[PDB]
């Protein structure tokens, strides 16, 4: 069973 | 033979059931190239990965690769208008993104699928000869700053950059990759940089065709994509750039055996466990990190959550690997704390240990090995079709870890079983490598250190040597088991033939007192499985707030306990959704729809019979009171959208009134309402998928029968069957709410303009204004005005209603705020006299092949009829409808309406506001003109501002 920058 | 092509792979292996085709490549400047050739396709995409991204950041300039790739989307030298890209997208039904992980950055978008070259070619410039227009640099940095200034106050983001703290100050891990206005331009400017310069220096460096991959998806053939691509991208310069690696880990001997203790926003209990591991990514094809998450993580019979959620210390965990770069990765595991298990983490993490020493002692399983690999052969097979921008962006990711020939597969199919690499990682998650955070309000005032972006307060301490030694003896425990063979894996995978009578909307096939039921076999996709949809009304599940309060606390006690059991049916593809409503409970079972009666009829089964707890209703019952206390901590955008749906729903109960009330709600009253609830029922459904019309007939009777024969229930009257109405707004009046957030130093505004009750012809209005004004508004409150990060615009659809919004987060103050958008509105009169009748036309083709665009999969179909059922429209037919009519306007038809309904002296202008103010301030009183406003009546208390006005009709059925 398994952040980033958004425009 | 040809020179700018360096080789074409061999078939690309895809499930036998995707229809698509696809030719992978590599050009000679090195960009690796997958090409998606879907002649049924509505729209097109692209995406491009470069493999650089925050972790190369310069490390003078905090930000630099997010700042750059928000950028590249302001102008080319082929392309110089500021918005060429995004206006070209917008009028073309298609629409753009990008992000910025430590090593990727990722350019996706979609269009209408004849553009695509236009699209693409404007995209390819990116590339090339990206501007940076010096004064587009100035404006843009505030969008980042506010970016940023939206996840401040956030406990994911501060947790994530403390991580990032607290190892080895020397490594690139401990950047900080989204940077501010501080970090790209006041410091900058004190350290005499040129950013111009360092954005053209950065692009240059690092923009090297040899680290960037390509993902083209459209119409066209293979060959006319092919030379569309070579055409496109082969002038992109290979700068030859090695490609970054990472082999030390951040996290060094002095980072381990550390503890953390950190004080979070919201009021919430966390235990973060972690262990540091060398990177895995190479042993995809065994992949041991994914074998050891499946077993720690595991939630049913036997599990490690399953004993801690016994003695009542967690109510979830997370566990297994998590992403680090090029050469470092973590493995975690993550569990929520309830009272008694804040004051339990050391016995807690001897569990954990206990746990993953019976791993040890059983040794690697291969039978387990066996089931996820069967699993994921079956979850690729019968993949649903992937909408094509996310897809290519996905692709465009994988296609720097995997041959061309594996990008489909690589992250499903599981080949090599390896115990070796199983025992090797499981050797690394031992006491002498651990990290332990706790996140507790309880550490308020205790802590001595500051995160410095985000003003984390956290103290740190070495766990001692004895406790480490204490974890490190850890016996077996007799409680921890290995999961069993998972029942729920499906075998029987036939696509029932289509029924004669088959129709291409859903039939309404029962039409009784208990229920309705309709239904529709799949005519479209051909994949096994199934999506069942339930809406369940009582009266009793929201006629007071005490009432909503023990209808959610009824279905997350169910949820809770029917965790064991669902895990599996998880595991298997087949996953349900249970939550009540403000008219009752829904409930949707989709999946493989082999085994889907089984899961149903527990879960029904289960809510009619339901025995309680004792234990988990107060742990439960407690987390939901911080759960209505943490919204307070939401953004203030969301905030304003909360406080409008308040204002304008005929009732709906306050999250202060919900959590005053839920002090009176014990054990005994709950009780004595699940019963009370269940008693009198209706029951619309939706079934739709693979199954014929006798499975439905007799699921929704099964349904029926059990609630009958447990809870005996009855059925409702017509006129019961009670919607709520939307207030009803004065002509030419204007009301505003203000309210303030006290976590978030912004304020939020959300502005609606009431037009009226949906229906063909107004929706369409609406709609294509909404088209026209859509890229303008984010263009001109953002790109040139910079009011916010979150700039949004669009119509606003509730209790069969309708209207304009803007919803704006900012620095500036809401009355500020107004006016801009008001301002705004006058530009797009303006604007929409001077558009020629092409523009006109062409936003009417935008707006079509945006309503006309096919459901790609199962659960978007549904989703849409499930629209038409729940709002009681039935429309099912909408589209050709809407787009039939949508055609038929012209110019003076929008003006008109314009003029009508939207204009600052529109007679019939209906508006409502809410502010929400920032923390800090305290009142609340070149660039186009902005008209003046008249006075606003200021709602000072919501029930009396609802009794003054009249209620909308609700909208007639079709």
């Amino acid at each position: 069973k398994c952040l980033a920058n958004f425009l | 033979n040809n020179p700018a092509i360096k080789r074409i792979g061999n078939h690309i292996t895809k499930s036998p059931e995707d229809k698509r085709e696809y030719r992978g490549l590599e050009l000679a400047n090195g960009i690796k190239v997958l090409l998606i050739s879907d002649p049924t396709t509505d729209k097109s995409s692209a995406a491009l990965d470069v493999h650089i991204g925050s972790l190369s950041d310069p490390p003078n300039i905090a930000g630099l690769s997010h700042f750059l790739q928000h950028m590249l989307f302001l102008g080319t030298k082929k392309y110089p208008k500021e918005n060429e890209y995004s206006q070209f997208l917008s009028e073309h039904a298609g629409s753009s993104n990008a992000f910025t992980s430590g090593e990727h950055t990722n350019y996706y978008f979609d269009v209408s699928h004849e553009h695509l070259e236009g699209a693409l070619d404007r995209f390819a410039q990116f590339f090339l000869s990206p501007l940076f227009d010096e004064s587009a640099k100035d404006r843009e940095v505030n969008a980042v700053d506010s970016e940023h200034e939206k996840n401040v106050m956030n406990d994911a983001w501060r947790l994530f950059q403390l991580e990032k703290a607290t190892g080895n100050p020397k490594h690139p891990f401990s950047k900080f990759g989204t940077g501010n206005k501080y970090t790209l331009e006041t410091r900058p400017n004190q350290e005499g940089i040129d950013v111009r310069q360092e954005l053209l220096k950065f692009h240059s460096a690092y923009y090297s065709s040899n680290l960037m991959a390509v993902v083209v998806l459209g119409r066209e053939s293979l060959d006319d994509l092919t030379n569309l691509v070579v055409k496109l991208f082969s002038e992109v310069e290979n700068k030859n750039v090695p490609l970054p690696e990472f082999p030390e880990h951040p996290f060094q001997e002095e980072h381990l055996k550390q503890l953390y203790k950190i004080v979070p926003i919201k009021d919430i209990r966390n235990l973060y466990v972690t262990f540091p591991i060398p990177d895995l990514q190479k042993y995809y094809k065994s992949n041991p990190g994914h074998y050891l998450g499946h077993l720690i993580g595991h939630e049913g019979p036997g599990s490690l959550l399953s004993e801690l959620k016994s003695k009542g210390w967690v109510n979830t965990l997370v566990g297994g690997q998590k992403e680090g770069a090029r050469g470092f990765m973590f493995f975690i595991i993550n569990v929520d704390l309830t009272e008694e298990g804040l004051l339990h983490v050391e016995d807690i993490i001897l569990h954990m240990f206990q746990y993953i020493q019976k791993l040890r002692a059983e040794g690697p399983q291969e039978w387990v090995f066996q089931e996820l690999k069967d699993l994921n052969a079956v979850a690729f097979r019968f993949k649903d079709k992937e909408r094509p921008r996310g897809y290519t962006s996905k692709i465009a990711g994988i296609l720097h870890y995997y041959p061309l020939e594996e990008v489909l597969t690589a992250e499903y199919l599981l080949e090599e079983f390896r115990p070796d690499l199983i025992e090797m990682v499981l050797d690394k998650l031992r006491p002498e490598n651990v990290r332990v955070a706790i996140v507790s309000k309880s550490f308020e005032g205790k802590t001595d250190r500051t995160e410095e972006w985000y003003g984390t307060q956290y103290k740190q301490e070495a766990i001692p040597d004895e406790v480490i030694k204490k974890w490190q003896n850890a016996d077996l425990n007799g409680k921890f088991k290995l999961p069993t063979k998972n029942e729920f894996i499906p075998t029987n995978f036939e696509i029932l033939p289509l029924e004669k009578e088959a129709t291409p909307y859903p039939a309404l096939i029962k039409d009784t007192a208990m229920s309705k039921l309709w239904f529709k076999q799949d005519d479209k996709f051909f994949l096994p499985k199934a999506n069942l949809n339930f809406e369940f009304f009582s009266p009793f599940a929201y006629v007071d707030p005490l009432h909503s309060n023990m209808a959610y606390l009824y279905l997350e006690l169910l949820k809770d306990s029917l965790n064991e059991y669902a895990y599996a049916a998880e595991l298997a593809g087949l996953s349900y959704d249970l939550q009540n409503t403000i008219y009752g409970m829904y409930l949707s079972v989709k999946g493989y729809n082999d085994k889907q009666p089984i899961l149903l009829k527990k879960i029904i089964e289960k809510m009619a019979t339901f025995e309680i707890d004792e234990k988990r209703f107060e742990i439960i019952k407690e987390a939901y009171m911080r759960s209505l206390n943490n919204f307070r901590a939401e953004q203030p955008h969301q905030h304003a959208m909360y406080y409008l749906r308040l204002l304008m729903t005929e009732v709906a109960w306050t999250k202060d009134e919900l959590k005053e009330a839920l002090d009176d709600v014990t054990l005994p009253r709950l009780k004595a309402f699940i019963p009370q609830l269940l008693s009198r029922l209706h029951i619309e459904a939706l079934l739709h998928g693979n199954i014929t019309k006798q499975a439905a007939l007799g699921i929704m009777q099964m349904v029926e029968d059990t609630l009958i024969e447990h809870a005996h229930t009855k059925p409702l009257l017509p006129s019961q069957l009670v919607r709520y109405r939307e207030v009803q707004l004065p002509d030419r009046g204007w009301f505003v709410y203000q309210q303030r957030n006290e976590v978030h130093n912004n304020s939020g505004i959300e502005i609606y303009y009431q037009t009226d009750m949906q229906s063909t012809s107004e929706n369409m209005f609406l709609e294509l204004f909404a088209q026209i004004i859509s890229e303008p508004a984010f263009n001109t409150l953002r790109t040139k005005e910079q009011l916010g990060y979150i700039v949004f615009s669009g119509p606003r659809r509730a209790n069969g209603i309708q209207g304009l919004r803007f919803i704006i987060q900012s620095e500036k103050p809401p009355h500020y705020l107004e006016s801009r958008v008001e301002a705004f509105l006058i530009t797009m009169e303006k604007s929409i006299e001077d558009m020629t009748e092409e523009a006109f036309q062409k936003h009417i083709q935008a707006l079509a092949i945006r309503r006309l665009d096919k459901p790609k999969k199962l659960s978007a179909e549904s989703a849409k009829y499930w629209g038409e059922i729940i709002s009681q429209q039935y429309n099912f037919d909408r589209d050709n409808t809407e787009v039939a009519y949508l055609k038929t306007l012209t110019k003076e038809d929008i003006i008109k309406f314009y003029k009508e309904m939207l204009a600052v002296d529109a007679p019939r202008r209906h508006k409502v506001s809410v502010h929400v103010l920032a923390r800090e301030m305290d009142s609340n009183p070149n660039l186009s003109q902005a008209p003046a406003l008249p006075q606003p009546e200021v709602i000072q208390n919501m029930t009396e501002f609802k009794r003054g006005l009249p209620l909308f009709p609700l909208v007639k059925p079709h």
